[PDB]
């Protein structure tokens, strides 16, 4: 493992090559300018961008002496040896020549003083900072550090002279998940229509060792396929087919629609299966909602040569069952950014500042992971109007609805995150919600009409065997009132007396046939009511 | 001849912790 | 143990083997693929399901050397000494020979760092995240690791090179598997049909097969002891595995009087999708999931609701309208949450939401900390009962007697979309025939007589005169006659007004012209 494995950090990689490479080779220019250089190095990021196989390169490729500490592993049953370790270790680090220290999880040996408990890890802190920065401190040594948490610090460890320059080494972007890519596929025989390029550009949230998951699972993959095909040949393996491995590009696709960025573990929405063509009808929301979304993610050049930031969110209302949960399944299905599900109470809690802290987590997971599409469902519940409610309730409604608010529009860096709503009374929220820049265009799905219905009715269908001379624009032109849920309950119910007639029968049919489908529609339902849809149409209107 | 050692390792300590009620 | 001792997780179980075995069966596959295979597995499920004895039947196939870790025995009090042991288990694992290590309950031992605030335990994760990644962390030795909430793990253990594989180790096939393979070496009857144990015993996890074998096995030889060749025609009979599953309703199709339509529509829209699930693929149609029941009280809506349940192998959660509700904020949609979760995890089920008035109760607007309280609750349910969900097997069966107070987005096709109506003498005869089925009855009595005299009486009202007529028997005692009958129908209720009779009544008819 040498510098050429890491890729995707060129930034931060020179930023540590400089002060662990120049003094060693090249000290003449600091003597000549006549200052020392930064002897201090805090890698911190989400878990698995490379911290380790960057002290890793570093430590494989120059020829100075390199001294591995973890963590825990100090600090022993007697009291007096963790600084004893750390007294020798560094003494053994100086001893002889130039030492590079590495201490993994230095969260771990090094926590916050003023509240931590327990003498022996505020005086193994104490003996650390001694060593690091005291009286003479040093002596041609550098220390490297690795964190995940790096505000659960002491304060005093992250000061010049002890940790002066603290590199982040986060997330990367599309040609960095590339070059990660191409080095994790250097020595892993792939066929000849693999395109990395195209591969990479799919991937959004997927950090390092997410990528190297993602190219073993498509290696296991295609080992599965073929190998059962084969005899398994436990004696010995025959040469032949062992020339024949490689990995094409569906095996790539087939482990990419299973994986998911190592971040959002958590939150894995399960695989619910719909697509664009399911969802008959509201033809202009469908391309307006894909205008929206995929602009952004599929051609960001246009919109920094227009020198602008997209639109975001969106609010879906209308009577309930109109397609509102089925056009954000839609959404999550075929579309690149990544998904997150969230139900309306769910993130309650019942303590203090808990539902906070909820969102929160769930908002910095959406700008982790970037672009990503969080779906609010049933956003009357958190989302409700502060008026006035004179109440414990009233106060928690109230905290939690002023987070989202500092959330969708507050002090972040304009990353990608479009807020997807969905609410059956949009009279009930607070207008500081309704407004541009966090829910700026409101979409009004009406019931279905005759050519919506009947597209609905086409759509519903498109995986039904139905005999030949079946029209269905009769039941659609004597249809009124009804909503998309209400059709697909005939089609259940069609569907039922079908299966009792082939029962009875035992492929005596193999169709549903028109008796059962007008059998079925004997007992139509009208799911909405006419007194309560003029609230929507008032609204509209309005 | 024998010779002793001191240890002291940690101890136990109680938090509390605030709630909401929704009436 | 081996491979031949597990059944019914098939797929994981393949999974695991393969993914165990090609390595040490041959690694030439993967030195010519050019990549390294999956170092680590956490699998997730409920207690006793077989994890660790599907980590061990992989370790006994495999040449390896299972090596077992618990939570807590490793967990001290002690400073730098947990750790030490970690270490100290790491090291005796790599130091022999290619091993499994299975850690078991890392979920005691892994407080996701930020709720914890025992140093021991921070320290631990992070010895344990050390372990294995890192530099030369691991040479040829995988880790399984085993929880019941995934959740409560350190998103840095949930990463590739940890714990890159998650596998969820939750039917019938399987529960007869299990049952074959832990009655196989004992010679039980000839008579004794494995069909009715694996339908019967729908809600046991596979950890309890075993223990009631054992307890039958048992049982068998504790009541063929007190007299007592003798070993000739020994084994279980299907008298000691129905006392061991006595050691959840007893109704099958038969308590319920009356209603002969009702009872063949809901055995229809039940058994239907469970029976074939091969016709609605072909078909391409999922099933209809909802009912709800209204009418007067005392009907036998829960009676009907058991009836429906039992004869499949789903299983049944009963919860009350007010059982659920809480003072605190976000208690209750806590609990319904958790209601949904557990009905979902065992696929068939029926849950019998009881009193929906109490829990709907057609939220609009009230303008209180109830009022937000319930827009919640009921926000909560519409999104369980059809959201952002798979909906494999669930069958939510409401029962209410003031259909009214409901919200028009419950009531929507797709959720409750039957909306039955429960209502005569003709009736209440099969109700008394159901109801004095094993009870010692005299030829003289007419039981027309007495339902000519019930005119808007409920099945209540008539579990409550058969229950007199049982009282005055007894009391006689320390079969039925008929005085006991004639002087305790003199002494009727009939609790049910005539108001709430008109009201529904008003209420049926305008659900019939909608
Ligand atoms: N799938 C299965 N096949 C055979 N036996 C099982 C299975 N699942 C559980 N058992 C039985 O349960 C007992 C203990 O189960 P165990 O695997 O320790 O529970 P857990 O899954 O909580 O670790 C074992 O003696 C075993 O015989
Ligand atoms: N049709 C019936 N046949 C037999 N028993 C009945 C019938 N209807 C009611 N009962 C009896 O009366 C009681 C009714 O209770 P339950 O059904 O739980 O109340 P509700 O009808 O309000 O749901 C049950 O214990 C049941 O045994
Ligand atoms: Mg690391
Ligand atoms: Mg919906």
């Amino acid at each position: 493992v040498g510098y050429d494995d890491i890729g995707g950090c060129r930034k931060q990689m020179a930023q540590i090559r400089e002060m662990v490479e120049l003094p060693l080779r090249h000290p003449q220019l600091f003597k000549a300018i006549g200052i020392k250089p930064p002897r201090g190095v805090l890698m911190y990021g989400p878990p698995g961008t490379g911290k380790t196989l960057m002290a890793r390169a570093v430590a494989n490729e120059t020829g100075a002496f390199f001294f591995l500490i973890n963590g825990p592993e100090v600090m022993s049953k007697m009291a007096g040896e963790s600084e004893s370790n750390l007294r020798k270790a560094f003494e053994e680090a100086e001893k002889n020549a130039p030492a590079i220290i590495f201490i993994d999880e230095i969260d771990s040996i090094a926590p916050k003083r003023d509240k931590t408990n327990g003498e022996v890890e505020r005086r193994v802190v104490s003996q650390l900072l001694t060593l690091m920065d005291g009286m003479k401190a040093r002596s041609n040594v550098v220390v490297i550090a690795a964190t995940n948490r790096p505000n659960s610090i002491d304060p005093a460890l992250r000061r010049f002279g002890r940790f002066d320059r603290e590199v982040d080494i986060g997330i990367p972007d599309a040609t960095g998940r590339l070059e990660v890519l191409r080095i994790h596929t250097k020595n892993m025989k792939l066929a000849d229509d693999v395109d990395l390029e195209a591969l990479a550009a799919e991937t959004h949230g997927y950090v390092g060792a997410d990528i190297a998951s993602l190219c073993s699972e498509a290696a296991m993959q295609q080992i599965r396929e073929k190998m059962d095909l084969i005899d398994l040949d436990e004696d010995e393996i025959d040469a032949e087919v062992l020339d024949s491995l490689g990995v094409t590009m569906d095996n790539f696709r087939f482990a990419l629609g299973n994986s998911n960025p190592s971040a959002l573990r958590e939150t894995v929405v399960e695989s619910v299966n719909v697509t664009w063509d399911d969802v008959g009808g509201l033809d202009e929301i469908k391309e307006e909602l894909k205008e929206t979304v995929e602009y952004p993610v599929l051609h960001p050049d246009q919109y920094t040569k227009f020198g602008l930031s997209p639109s975001k969110g969106v609010l879906f209302y209308g009577p309930p069952g109109t397609g509102k949960t089925l056009l954000a399944k839609a959404v999550a299905t075929e579309v690149s950014a990544n998904f997150i599900s969230v139900k309306g109470p769910e993130l309650l809690s019942m303590w203090y500042g808990e539902s906070e802290s909820n969102i929160r987590d769930i908002f910095d997971k959406a700008r982790a992971a970037a672009p990503t599409v969080v779906f609010l469902d049933e956003l009357d519940s958190i989302a409700k109007a502060r008026g006035g409610s004179l109440g414990d309730a009233g106060g928690a409604s109230d905290r939690v609805v002023n987070q989202l608010l500092t959330e969708m529009d507050g002090m972040n860096a304009k990353k990608n995150v479009f807020v997807i709503g969905a609410t059956n009374r949009p009279d009930q929220i607070d207008p500081a919600i309704l407004r541009p820049g966090r829910l700026d265009q409101l979409i009004y799905v009406p019931l279905p009409d005759e050519n919506a219905r009947l597209s609905i009715l086409n759509a519903q269908l498109r995986k039904t065997p139905l005999e030949p001379g079946l029209e269905l624009t009769a039941i659609a032109k004597a249809t009124q009132g009804f909503s998309g849920a209400d059709l697909l309950y005939i089609v259940q119910r069609a569907a039922k007396y079908a299966i009792k007639d082939s029962i009875e029968a035992h492929d005596p049919v193999p169709y549903i046939t028109k008796e059962h489908f007008a059998e079925a529609m004997k007992t139509a339902k009208r799911s909405v009511s006419d007194a309560e849809l003029r609230r929507y149409e008032a609204y509209s209107q309005q | 001849a024998a010779a002793a050692a001191a240890a002291a390792a940690a101890a136990a300590a109680v938090a509390v912790a605030v709630a909401v009620a929704a009436a």
